[PDB]
């Protein structure tokens, strides 16, 4: 049912069992239905934290590995660690992708939830190809790009500067400028803009919104100024 | 278990 | 499958935070059977630490919400499954350890310390076993933590000085298991006291000590207010 | 990640 799935993965949120969070908001897409704005978010909120975790145990481990050169033994099981929770990467990222390709971004009929969707799609493609292997990767990049890339030319078009998923998708789409494609030009003079565009515009900027919108363009100046140091 | 590039 | 390899990716998840394979290794270097070193104990404690820790932190997240939502019946019901869930969870974790230390860790302890160490590590997941037991399911249960912790206090009385953290560790939980299980405030005081008045006499030799001395501090505080 | 008694 589709209440229940939706109460579950709100105990499971308040749990901080993320894993049962997501399983049930993946049941909730499968089900096929357009997902309200609450739902979306849960499921979002849900991804991000299993996502996140690995995210965070990969990059721990990668150092390691890394500072273990010339202790071949050590380095060896820290990277065979390291391949471990790759796999468990790879497979959340497909998992997300496979509902944002079957399910959220077909089913998607107003502007703001197809950017919010080709956002999502965006950052799983950046997270999976973080972690690809040779020409896997370059393929995968691409399809990064071109997700953030629809969503941002979306975005133009129906939403305000000030609205927290443009600007969103700015920072996320100026971090893989930065940090995928190694452009810090290119990655800074998107995060200025969509900033710059925010402050001129910030009559427009709403009170549901506001906490969110103010927290991403703190994200943003702040990329911003180490970008430019 | 954590926040992530979003 | 190496003892060296199953520790240092021990090592390597505790760092990760990935606490589930943290235990999981340790749990293959008990299951090799020889006497687990100072570091391969320490370890494993707080690997199944954070793994039993995290449910039995959830447990009272939604044991919270099942009681606040007495009357609205369907959403309480919701909760209750979910709790259910967890107990799940928690109860398999208690197994685990408790099957360990059954097999592997009591028999293989062979001094004082690393056998009081695992005596009150089994008064420990039998006590999260009870918190989440069944009528005469749970007395059973409450006596063999009971048990465990009585067979290591007296083993740590004889044997350890009173100031050893690991004597102290186990002055502090047995007392908890006093207050919170047994609801004897009264028995739960005269221990903490006793164990805080025993290491006070050797202090003056020696740390961890001190912390664990202050928990007990803390914990008259608030059993008596 | 939590820890408990013990």
């Amino acid at each position: 049912d589709k209440n229940e799935l939706v109460q579950k993965a709100k105990l499971a949120e308040q749990a901080e069992r993320y894993d049962d969070m997501a399983a049930c908001m993946k049941s909730v897409t499968e089900q096929g239905a357009e997902l309200s704005n609450e739902e979306r978010n849960l499921l979002s909120v849900a991804y991000k934290n299993v996502v996140g975790a690995r995210r965070s145990s990969w990059r721990v481990v990668s150092s390691i590995e890394q500072k273990t050169e010339g202790a071949e033994k050590k380095q060896q099981m820290a990277r065979e660690y390291r391949e471990k929770i790759e796999t468990e990467l790879r497979d959340i990222c497909n998992d997300v992708l496979s509902l944002l390709e079957k399910f959220l971004i077909p089913n998607a009929s107003q502007a703001e939830s197809k950017v919010f969707y080709l956002k999502m799609k965006g950052d799983y493609y950046r997270y999976l190809a973080e972690v690809a292997a040779g020409d896997d990767k370059k393929g995968i990049v691409d399809q990064s790009q071109q997700a953030y890339q629809e969503a941002f030319e979306i975005s133009k078009k129906e939403m305000q500067p000030t609205h927290p998923i443009r600007l969103g998708l700015a920072l996320n789409f100026s971090v893989f400028y930065y940090e995928i494609l190694n452009s810090p030009e290119k990655a800074c003079s998107l995060a200025k803009t969509a900033f710059d565009e925010a402050i001129a515009e910030l009559d427009t900027l709403s009170e549901e919104s506001y906490k969110d919108s103010t927290l991403i363009m703190q994200l943003l100046r702040d990329n911003l100024t180490l970008w430019t140091s | 278990l954590k926040n992530i590039r979003h």
